[PDB]
C-alpha cells in the first residue's frame, strides 16, 4: 500500500440500475453469470430458481425445487447445469438442454451432514461442495461419491473461489482461518488467519495470485498467495455491519463487497479508498457478481429485486 | 366572505400532508391515498369557483345562462362528496373482515381488491349523479347564491334516493364498529393481557369514526327527508364539507400527532 | 422483433402466471418453526430438516422440526424470519436430571433480533413422570430457593412462570404455555388463530 | 517467501496492464455498451 501513492487514483464512480428483474417473492441468497455474459439464475424461499435472461429481462426457466431453503446456486460453464443447495444436506443438479421441453433433475449429491455453503462448477463432471460440517468436498457426478473430501478447519465453511486455471482453491471458515486447497493431491497448502471474526465470502483476485476476505467484523482484506500474508484492510470508520458477498472485476481494479448497511460499495483494490455507493436496496443485499466479459454487475438482496447496474 | 377562504386553505394543509406521508411508506394505505386524494381534488376543484363568485358580487344566472356552470357546480358536490363516505365504510367493512373472520381475509384480500371496490365506488355514486344530465331532478342555485343542490319540486325520486342511499354508509359504519367492538369485547373477556391494550387502542380510534360521522351528515340528511315530506341548510353544507377537512386528520394523524 | 421475441414474451407471461399462482397458494399456509432441546412424541401426536404437514379444520400448516442439523445457530437462523409461531417444547421431568440449558436456550431465543414478532407457543411435555417424581422426591434442588411447597400444582406454576420471566422487554410477543394433555392440536389451533388477528389489526392499520 | 514489495510490483503491473479493457473504470459509449 505504501508504494502505489505515486499512482492516480481512480476519481468516482457512478452506476445507474440499467434494468430491474421482478418475480421473486421471498427473500434471495444467490446469483451466478454465465461465461455466456448473457443468463443469470437465482435461487430464493419461495421454492423457485428462476434463470433469467439478462437482455430482455424476462425468463427462460423457473425450475421448481422441493427443499425450499437454498444457500448458494452454481451455473455451469458448459451453459448446461445449475446447482442447488441449502439445509437440507443436498446438492441438486439440473440440466437444461434436454430433449423434452420441461426440466428435470439430474443428479442427487446426498453425502454431507451440515449445510451447504457454496458449490462451484469445474466441468460437466466435477462439482466441489462446501458445508458447515468443516468439510469440503470435490464429487463426481456419475458415480455419486466423493473423490476427495478436505477436513482442514473446526469453522465450518462459508464461501468457496476456484482459480482462473481451475486447479486449485480457496475457502474461509468461521473460525477466521482462509485456506488454499489443492485439488489433485487432496490437503491444504497455506493457512492464512488476519481476520478477527469470522469470514462471509471470498473470490480470487483474477489474476490468480492474490484473493480478498470479506469478514463480519466491518472490514476486508487481501492476501497474496506467495507473501503469505495480509497487504491492506478496506474499512471505513462509519461502518457497523459486516460484509456478504465480495467480487472483483476484470482488471483488478475494483473490489465492490455488498455490506448489510442496506447498500453495496465500490472499493479501490490497490489504493483503498472508497470510490462510490451502489446504492438504494431496500433491504440487506446477498450476493453480486461481475460477468466474464465483465459489463455489468447484478446485485440480489432480501428485497426481492435482482438489480443490475451499468 | 371568510368561509370559503378558511375552508380552502384549513382543508389544503390537512390534506397535503397525508399525501406526502403516505407516499413514502397494506391493504390500508392505499385505501387512505385514494380518500385523501380524492378528498383535496374535491376541495381544490370546487372552491376556486365560489371564491371567484363572491368576490364580484353578481347573480349566479347573470354569469351563468343557459345552466350549465350550476350542472357542473351541482354534481361534483354530489360526487366527490358521496365518495368520501363511501371510502369510509368500505374502511369499516374491511376492519370488521378482520376480526370476525380471521383467515378468509389472508387468502382472499391482497390488493387486488383495494383497486376494486375501491375504484367503483366512484362508478355506483356517478350512475346516479348524471340522472339531471339525463332528466330526472334539476341541481339549482340555493339561498346563497354560490352552490347548487337538488329542487324542492318525478324529481323527489332522485331527492329521496339521495338520502336512502346516503343512510346505507352512514348505517353500515355504525353498524361495523359496533359489530367489530362487541367482538373484541368478548374476545378479550373470557382471558385467564396485553390483548387489552388493543382494545382501548381501537376503541378510541373506532369511536371518533363514530363521532364525525354523526356531527357532520346528520343534518343534511334528516332535513332533506323533511323537505320531501331558511338559514339552515346553509350551515347543512359548511358541516357537511367539515368532515372533508377533517377526513385527513382522523385516519392518519392525530393518533400519530399526539 | 420478429415472431421469436413474441413467442418468448408469450411464454415469459405464462410463467408469470404459473409463478404468481403458486406464490399465492403458498401464502395460505402456516409456516411454523419447531425449536426444542421430548419433540418426537409431539410430532406423532399431532438427514437435514424435516417438513410434517397436516390440517385441521381447513387449515393445513406445516411445521419445521429442525435439530438434526446441529453446525451453528447463528448462520441459518436468519432464513427462518418470516413465521407465525414457535412450537418450543420442553419436558419438565428433568429438573435434576443432570433446565438451566433449556433456559439459556429459551433466553437466547426469546429475545433474538430476528424473533421479536413471533408469538412463542410452549409445550410443556411430561407431566406423569413430574407428578410421580415430585410425591417421591422433592425439587428444591436446582435452586436452594426454588419452591415453598412441595405439592405438585405449585411446583407447576412454579416452572410455568419462571419460563415466561424470561421475556426480555417485549410486549409484542405472547406465549402461550400448555402442559400436553383431540385437544392437544387444538391448542396450537386456537393459539394461532390469536396472532393473525393480531396482524390483521397490523394490517388494516387499527393500532 | 517472496519479497512483499515483488508481490506488490507484480499485481500493480497487472493492474495498470489491463485499463484499457475494463468497461466499468473507463466506461464505453452507449453504442456498443448492451444495457
Ligand atoms: C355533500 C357536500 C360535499 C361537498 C364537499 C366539498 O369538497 C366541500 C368543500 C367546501 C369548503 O369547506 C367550503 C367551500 O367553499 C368548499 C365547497 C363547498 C362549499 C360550497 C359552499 C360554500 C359556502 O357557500 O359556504
Amino acid at each position: 500500500s505504501q508504494i502505489t501513492n505515486n499512482i492516480d487514483p481512480v476519481g468516482r464512480i457512478q452506476m445507474r440500475t440499467r434494468r430491474t428483474l421482478r418475480g421473486h417473492l421471498a427473500k434471495i441468497y444467490a446469483m451466478h453469470w454465465g461465461t455466456d455474459s448473457r443468463l443469470l439464475v437465482s435461487a430464493s424461499q419461495d421454492g423457485k430458481l428462476i434463470i433469467w435472461d439478462s437482455y430482455t429481462t424476462n425468463k427462460v426457466h423457473a425450475i421448481p425445487l422441493r427443499s425450499s431453503w437454498v444457500m448458494t446456486c452454481a451455473y455451469a460453464p458448459s451453459g448446461n447445469y445449475v446447482a442447488c443447495g441449502g439445509l437440507d444436506n443436498i446438492c441438486s443438479i439440473y440440466n437444461l438442454k434436454t430433449r423434452e421441453g420441461n426440466v428435470r433433475v439430474s443428479r442427487e449429491l446426498a453425502g454431507h451432514t451440515g449445510y451447504l455453503s457454496c458449490c462451484r462448477f469445474l466441468d460437466d463432471n466435477q462439482i466441489v461442495t462446501s458445508s458447515g460440517d468443516t468439510t469440503c468436498a470435490l464429487w463426481d457426478i456419475e458415480t455419486g461419491q466423493q473423490t476427495t473430501t478436505f477436513t482442514g478447519h473446526t469453522g465450518d465453511v462459508m464461501s468457496l473461489s476456484l482459480a482462473p486455471d481451475t486447479r486449485l482453491f480457496v475457502s474461509g471458515a468461521c473460525d477466521a482461518s482462509a485456506k488454499l486447497w489443492d485439488v489433485r493431491e487432496g490437503m491444504c497448502r497455506q493457512t492464512f488467519t488476519g481476520h478477527e471474526s469470522d469470514i462471509n465470502a471470498i473470490c480470487f483476485f483474477p489474476n490468480g495470485n492474490a484473493f480478498a476476505t470479506g469478514s463480519d467484523d466491518a472490514t476486508c482484506r487481501l492476501f497474496d498467495l506467495r507473501a503469505d500474508q495480509e497487504l491492506m484492510t478496506y474499512s471505513h470508520d462509519n461502518i457497523i455491519c459486516g460484509i456478504t458477498s465480495v467480487s472483483f472485476s476484470k482488471s483488478g481494479r475494483l473490489l465492490l463487497a455488498g455490506y448489510d448497511d442496506f447498500n453495496c460499495n465500490v472499493w479501490d483494490a490497490l489504493k483503498a479508498d472508497r470510490a462510490g455507493v451502489l446504492a438504494g436496496h431496500d433491504n440487506r443485499v446477498s450476493c453480486l457478481g461481475v460477468t466474464d466479459d465483465g459489463m455489468a454487475v447484478a446485485t440480489g438482496s432480501w428485497d426481492s429485486f435482482l438489480k443490475i447496474w451499468n | 366572505v371568510a368561509f370559503p377562504i378558511t375552508m380552502l386553505l384549513t382543508g389544503f394543509v390537512g390534506n397535503a400532508l397525508a399525501m406526502l406521508l403516505v407516499s413514502r411508506s397494506k391493504s390500508f394505505l392505499l385505501c387512505i391515498g385514494w380518500l385523501a386524494l380524492t378528498d383535496l381534488v374535491g376541495q381544490l376543484l370546487t372552491t376556486p369557483v365560489v371564491i371567484v363568485v363572491y368576490l364580484s358580487k353578481q347573480r349566479w344566472e347573470h354569469i351563468d345562462p343557459s345552466g350549465r356552470l350550476c350542472t357542473f357546480f351541482g354534481l361534483t358536490m354530489t360526487v366527490f362528496g358521496l365518495s368520501s363516505l363511501f371510502i369510509a365504510s368500505a374502511m369499516a367493512v374491511e376492519r370488521a373482515l378482520a376480526i370476525r373472520a380471521p383467515h378468509w381475509y389472508a387468502s382472499h384480500m391482497k390488493t387486488r381488491a383495494t383497486r376494486a371496490v375501491l375504484l367503483g365506488v366512484w362508478l355506483a355514486v356517478l350512475a346516479f349523479a348524471l340522472l339531471p344530465v339525463l332528466g330526472v331532478g334539476q341541481y339549482t342555485v340555493q339561498w346563497p347564491g354560490t352552490w347548487c343542490f337538488i329542487s324542492t319540486g318525478g324529481n323527489l325520486f332522485f331527492a329521496s334516493a339521495f338520502a336512502f342511499l346516503g343512510l346505507l354508509a352512514l348505517t353500515v359504519t355504525f353498524s361495523c364498529n359496533l359489530a367489530t367492538i362487541k367482538a373484541l369485547v368478548s374476545r378479550c373477556r373470557a382471558k385467564a393481557a396485553q390483548w387489552g391494550r388493543i382494545t382501548t387502542e381501537t376503541a378510541i380510534q373506532l369511536m371518533g369514526i363514530m363521532c364525525v360521522l354523526s356531527v357532520c351528515w346528520s343534518p343534511l340528511l334528516i332535513m332533506m327527508l323533511k323537505m320531501i315530506f331558511c338559514n339552515f341548510f346553509l350551515i347543512a353544507v359548511r358541516l357537511a364539507s367539515l368532515n372533508q377537512i377533517l377526513d385527513p386528520w382522523v385516519y392518519l394523524l392525530l393518533r400519530k400527532i399526539l | 422483433l420478429s415472431a421469436e421475441d413474441k413467442a418468448a414474451v408469450e411464454r415469459s407471461k405464462m410463467i408469470d402466471r404459473n409463478l404468481r399462482e403458486d406464490g399465492e397458494k403458498a401464502a395460505r399456509e402456516v409456516k411454523l418453526l419447531l425449536l426444542g432441546a421430548g419433540k418426537s412424541t409431539i410430532v406423532k401426536q399431532m438427514t437435514g430438516i424435516v417438513e410434517t404437514h397436516f390440517t385441521f379444520k381447513d387449515l393445513h400448516f406445516k411445521m419445521f422440526d429442525v435439530g438434526a442439523q446441529r453446525s451453528e445457530r447463528k448462520k441459518w437462523i436468519h432464513c427462518f424470519e418470516g413465521v407465525t409461531a414457535i412450537i418450543f417444547c420442553v419436558a419438565l421431568s428433568d429438573y435434576d436430571l443432570v433446565m438451566h440449558e433449556s433456559m439459556k436456550l429459551f433466553d437466547s431465543i426469546c429475545n433474538n433480533k430476528w424473533f421479536t414478532d413471533t408469538s412463542i407457543i410452549l409445550f410443556l411435555n411430561k407431566k406423569d413422570l413430574f407428578e410421580e417424581k415430585i410425591k417421591k422426591s422433592p425439587l428444591t434442588i436446582c435452586y436452594p430457593e426454588y419452591a415453598g411447597s412441595n405439592t405438585y400444582e405449585e411446583a407447576a406454576a412454579y416452572i410455568q412462570c419462571q419460563f415466561e420471566d424470561l421475556n426480555k422487554r417485549k410486549d409484542t410477543k405472547e406465549i402461550y404455555t400448555h402442559f400436553t394433555c383431540t385437544k392437544n392440536v387444538q391448542f396450537v389451533f386456537d393459539a394461532v388463530t390469536d396472532v393473525i388477528i393480531k396482524n390483521n389489526l397490523k394490517d388494516c392499520g387499527l393500532f | 517467501r517472496i519479497k512483499v514489495s515483488k508481490a506488490a510490483a507484480d499485481l500493480m503491473a497487472y493492474c495498470e496492464a489491463h485499463a484499457k479493457e475494463d468497461p466499468l473504470l473507463t466506461p464505453v459509449p452507449a453504442s456498443e455498451n448492451p444495457f
